[PDB]
């Protein structure tokens, strides 16, 4: 069945966009980070990672 | 055409990434 879409009608009736982001956060190889910054890799000192 | 045979120990697979 179709729409019925036109601005006359108020709020019940008028076209909304739903966008669904589906994400995966379990332990496996991401590439879809947040920007951020690359820093340096120091070793043997007790350090945040 | 048709057999029917027995896996043994075959058929496992890694299930996470782990």
């Amino acid at each position: 069945q179709s729409y019925g879409f036109r601005p006359t009608y108020g709020v019940g009736h008028q076209p909304y966009r739903v966008v669904v982001l589906s994400f995966e956060l379990l332990h496996a190889p991401a590439t879809v980070c947040g920007p951020k910054k690359s820093t340096n890799l120091v070793k043997n000192k007790c350090v945040n990672f | 055409t048709q057999s029917y045979t027995n896996s043994f120990t075959r058929g496992v697979y890694y299930p996470d990434k782990v």
